[PDB]
């Protein structure tokens, strides 16, 4: 008995059904938390390779065919990779190289997006600023950071008064070298009655040869205190140990002094 | 079972819905079953964020025979997500098989257990969500901004979010004076204020660098006093770096702190604040004269 | 005649406690001199421990920085020297001190109280 066939009607795919995943290493590094990144149709054998090229994403079914997304877990950047440069958000990793440009067979591991923004990297960057690592443009603006650090839930607070602690720790033992005239500075900058209170004991603990190097505006000599007596105006603004200093290793008291000297309009030394 | 009449039998008012007047020998399989076929062609939602087009997908059928119903560009933000099964017919695919009185959930399994006149698949699901990216030059192309045409809001948001920082570094270093990179640089997070601080420790005496020094302060000071310091060094001699690093000492800190109103060209109100520092600039604005 | 800087507050105390010496100054206005405290041990010539000038800017001796501070009250037109960890050190005669801003031969002297410290 004769049947009524009929055709259904040719497809068009859409743009997802187009979608090849080899081409879209740009598209998925730069995925969040929660967010679906559609792939389009992947075969049952191309899904280990997929899985092991993102293993920071779950890969999801999401329709017939094939269709699949990526849904971004965790993210596995360490440390060294993530903290020592504020630019680059992911990395790839193959034959135990680390490369920022993409190639086929690497492993995607990305960047907390607040990991500049929280305590994530004061552990690494305490260590890699000291010494001979010290890279001034990072370490400094680490520093800097940290004194306006976004995260101003209780924790990441707590974890800019934990860096605060070590930073004294370290610099009492010697203010001279640049990641603490770098926390000197920035305190300075700060200019509240903590960091003003942190400075003062900072630099009172040095030693005698740091004091006798660099804080003779703070320490005059007997001589230099006995005449600036006769004179109105404070010492600091005309003792030329105070126009030679370093500002960053003045007392408060003496920086505070430093702009009371009445400029006349123009220079007024 | 064996068939020995067939018919279609239009329907009541909805063309696209049709009866399949069907005649086996044995009566008590004889059934009109109603079936749909087709849809329009949609660019609208049959529900919210829905369109569901009267269509069953056939395992083993083509995936993009489901999209046949649906306006290329109106396509593009939906994505195809699993259906409730269906019931379909084998010499007439696509066709979307309704459960209603007579035609039971029971009834159409017993025909496809029968003869070879009934498959099985999903029904057509599309879901609405955003534009979907495949390139690294469509990635390209949003960021920049230069065709914000098939982009989805997360690479289209002003730079609200951070997809577009790793692609904008590369891309404003080359051009800094780009008016969508100096919006990137107003969102103000780190990748951006690096990226410039660069940039400005090399240019610091172009005019997008006063911008980039204007937005940092005073929230994220540090990345342009570190410019600075790299640009003074490297243009000792120039004249605007006078106040910032003095060029007749050993350290050019004569100026620096309060002592930035001892001259009176560090405090002149002509000159532009990126050739003080920060706190250098915040102690000219505390200068006591008479 | 009549310019009075007398010093009180002295007094014996056992090393690590603390005292306050005040001078109330009479004939003199503190908007007008620099104020100073000096010492002078049993045997010694004189040393200036801390200073104040008219505006309120205040200066130490390194030997005495951070446990001495040194303040004034425009109203009673009194300083003081507050006295915090008191070393052996400390033993010395501590008297109170007047020079004018720009008259330098108005100087003025004061009576001194004692400081002693010791177990």
């Amino acid at each position: 008995v004769e049947l009524p066939k009929r055709d259904p009607p040719p497809g068009v795919p859409t743009d997802e059904m187009l979608l090849n995943v080899d081409k879209m290493h740009d598209v998925i590094a730069p995925a969040k938390l929660l967010e679906y990144v559609h792939i389009g149709p992947l075969a049952k054998d191309k899904e280990d390779k997929v899985k092991k090229r993102y293993p920071e994403f779950r890969l999801v079914n999401t329709g017939p065919g094939g269709l699949s997304a990526l849904l971004r877990q965790s993210y596995a950047g360490t440390a060294p990779n993530c903290c020592r440069t504020f630019q680059r958000t992911h990395y790839w990793k193959k034959d135990g190289k680390i490369s920022d440009k993409y190639e086929e067979g690497a492993v995607l591991e990305s960047c907390w997006p607040d990991v500049h923004d929280t305590g994530k990297c004061d552990v690494d960057l305490f260590d890699w600023c000291q010494g001979d690592t010290f890279d001034r443009n990072i370490c400094h603006q680490w520093i800097g950071s940290a004194f306006n650090r976004a995260d101003r839930t209780v924790e990441g607070q707590q974890s800019l008064i934990n860096l605060y602690n070590k930073m004294q720790t370290l610099c009492s033992k010697d203010a001279s070298v640049p990641i603490c005239e770098s926390f000197l500075h920035h305190l300075r900058a700060h200019n509240t009655e903590d960091s003003k209170e942190m400075i003062d004991y900072i630099l009172r603990q040095q030693s005698a040869d740091f004091k006798q190097k660099y804080m003779r505006c703070s320490y005059p000599t007997r001589d230099k205190l006995e005449e600036s007596l006769k004179y109105a105006e404070p010492r600091e603004c005309w003792d030329p140990e105070c126009s030679n200093a370093n500002v960053n290793f003045l007392l408060t008291r003496n920086y505070n002094n430093l702009g009371l000297c009445n400029i006349v309009r123009g220079s007024g030394l | 079972v064996t068939l020995n009449r067939i018919k279609i039998a239009p329907g009541i008012a909805d063309i696209r819905d049709k009866y399949m007047e069907l005649g086996f020998n044995y009566p008590e399989y004889n059934r009109a079953v109603k079936f749909a076929e087709e849809s329009y062609t949609y660019y609208y939602e049959t529900s919210p964020g829905e369109i569901k087009p009267k269509f069953c997908l056939i395992d083993g059928m083509s995936i993009d025979h489901c999209s046949s119903f649906i306006v290329p560009e109106f396509a593009k933000q939906y994505v195809l997500i699993h259906g409730e099964p269906c019931s379909s017919f084998k010499f007439r695919p696509g066709s979307l098989i309704y459960y209603q009185n007579e035609v039971t959930p029971e009834y159409i399994k017993d025909l496809k257990h029968a003869t070879d006149y009934i498959a099985s698949g999903q029904r057509c699901h599309f879901i609405k969500k955003d534009y979907l990216l495949g390139d690294s030059d469509s990635v390209a192309k949003c960021c920049s901004k230069t065709n914000t045409k098939h982009c989805p809001k997360i690479f289209n948001n002003n730079y609200k979010t951070e997809h577009c920082d790793d692609f904008m570094t590369g891309f404003c270093r080359n051009d800094p004076g780009n008016p969508n990179c100096l919006e990137w640089l107003r969102a103000k997070r780190k990748p951006a204020m690096s990226t410039y601080s660069d940039i400005c420790s090399k240019h610091m005496d172009a005019r997008y660098c006063s911008e980039f020094i204007r937005i940092i302060r005073p929230d994220y000071f540090t990345f342009g006093d570190t410019a600075l310091y790299v640009f003074c060094n490297d243009h000792k001699g120039n004249r605007n770096c006078w106040c910032a690093n003095y060029p007749k000492s050993n350290s050019g800190d004569k100026y620096l702190g309060p002592r930035v109103c001892w001259l009176h060209e560090c405090t002149d109100e002509s000159r532009d604040r990126k050739w003080l520092y920060y706190n250098q600039d915040v102690q000219r604005t505390r200068c006591k004269y008479v | 005649g009549e310019v009075q800087l007398q010093a009180s507050g002295g007094g014996l105390v056992q090393p690590g406690g603390s005292l306050r010496l005040s001078c109330a100054a009479s004939g003199i206005v503190f908007s007008n001199n620099r104020m100073s405290w000096y010492r002078q041990a049993p045997g010694k010539q004189r040393e200036v421990v801390a200073t104040i000038t008219s505006g309120g800017a205040t200066d130490y001796q390194d030997s005495v920085e951070g446990r001495f501070t040194i303040s004034r009250d425009m109203a009673k037109n009194t300083v003081y020297l507050q006295m915090n960890s008191l070393k052996p050190e400390d033993t010395a005669v501590y008297f109170c001190n007047a020079r004018r801003d720009n008259f330098a031969t108005a100087i003025y002297w004061g009576q001194g109280t004692q400081v002693t410290v010791s177990s």
